[PDB]
RNA sequence: UAGGU
């Protein structure tokens, strides 16, 4: 089989890569919450009408 | 005569929305008085607002054109990083607009349908940077149709209020680094079989 | 209900 061939001839090349599962993220804004809403999921905050999209 | 000509999708089509249809955005919202047919499938993904650029606040013409493209950089990366983790991100397209049906959208283009379902499925219930990610599929295929031709070349008369995407685009030094990091990713996600 | 087939 080629594919254990060319999967080991991608990563040799990629060898001073850093794959993007790793990536270190200095100021990653993913999962922060405003103050107060750490027991609020983004379903029942959405329903309450204080996190409106500006369509609305 | 080698086909039948046809008008779906089209601004000829009064029925369906040529705009919903092409660039996954309306002015009119769901009070449009033409149809939005919203995809059960698609490779697609829409998180309206979700990029709120600097400049368009208060303090906001306090920064460099190298700040801002340093924090812009931050911020493509920290969206295409994230998106990874659901699957192969063939695009990624950041709305510059101010209309309020473009603003900071961020459309996500998956390789496979199920990548886009498990995304919106797990976005919903999320939060990125004190505000709840809206997450839904989009009708969205060809960017090459949903984006404006005037802002590509020079600028577009229309400004911020533009009905088509003004996309922003990354650093090319991020965007390479990000497609590399991505298929040595799913190379390693390969050698285990 | 438009500028974009
Ligand atoms: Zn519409
Ligand atoms: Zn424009």
């Amino acid at each position: 089989e080629r594919s254990v061939r060319s999967i080991e001839q991608e990563l040799e090349q990629l060898r001073d890569v850093t794959p993007i599962n790793q990536w270190k993220r200095k100021r990653s804004l993913w999962d922060i919450k405003p103050p107060g809403y750490e027991l609020v999921t983004a379903d029942q905050a959405k329903m309450s009408g204080v996190f409106p999209l500006p369509g609305a | 005569a080698s086909h039948l000509a046809s008008i779906y999708g089209t601004e000829q089509d009064k029925v369906n929305c040529s705009f919903y249809y092409k660039i996954g955005a309306c002015r009119h919202g769901e009070r449009c008085s033409r149809k939005h047919v919203k995809p059960n499938f698609s490779q697609t993904i829409l998180c309206p607002n979700m990029y709120k650029n600097p400049i368009h606040e208060p303090n906001g013409k306090k920064f460099t054109q190298r700040e801002l493209a340093e924090q812009f950089d931050a911020f493509y990366e920290d969206m295409f990083c994230e998106f990874s983790k659901y699957g192969e991100v063939e695009q990624l397209v950041v709305c510059d607009n101010v209309g309020d049906h473009l603003v900071g959208n961020v459309y996500v283009r998956f390789k496979y349908e199920e990548s886009a379902q498990n995304a919106i499925d797990d976005l919903n219930s999320r939060w990125y940077s004190q505000r709840p990610v809206y997450a839904e599929l989009s009708p969205v295929t060809d960017f090459r149709e949903a984006c404006c031709r005037q802002h590509e070349t020079s600028e577009c008369q229309r400004g911020g209020l533009c009905n088509f995407m003004h996309a922003k685009k990354p650093s090319p030094q991020l965007l390479r680094d990000l497609v590399l990091a991505q298929r040595k990713y799913l190379a390693l996600n390969a050698a285990e079989e």
